């Protein structure tokens, strides 16, 4: 499953329902993100008609496999607000080409 | 701004 194959990007899902992104989230995640290592800027896809706790997705590119790995196991299980988040890993080349709905 | 992460307890 390609969610489990480490790589530098971390996908994270059901930090928010449905139309709920703001960019508070975006600043406050990569601030978070930098515990791990140095990141880029959160990039920020919406799945249509995907249940509330997969719809957003939200991705962060991190210049090491090392700091994904951590970024992946910490925040996995970690609540933002109320929802509990889940972390996983996605493929380097489909995140490069903007190609962000592939199962994980 | 928001702040939502909580610390894992
Ligand atoms: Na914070």
């Amino acid at each position: 499953a390609m969610g489990k194959c480490p790589t530098k990007v971390v996908l994270l899902r059901n930090m928010v329902g449905a139309g709920e992104v703001d960019e508070d989230l975006e600043v406050e995640t990569k601030e978070e993100c930098e515990k791990y290592g140095k990141v880029g800027k959160c990039v920020i896809f919406e799945i249509p008609g995907a249940p509330d706790d997969e719809a957003v997705r939200i991705f962060l590119e991190f210049e090491r496999v090392e700091s994904a790995i951590k970024a992946v196991v910490d925040l996995n299980g970690r609540y933002f607000g109320g929802r509990v988040v889940k972390a996983c890993f996605y493929n380097l080349d489909k995140f490069r080409v903007l190609d962000l709905a592939e199962q994980v | 701004r928001r702040r939502r992460w909580r610390e894992r307890q």
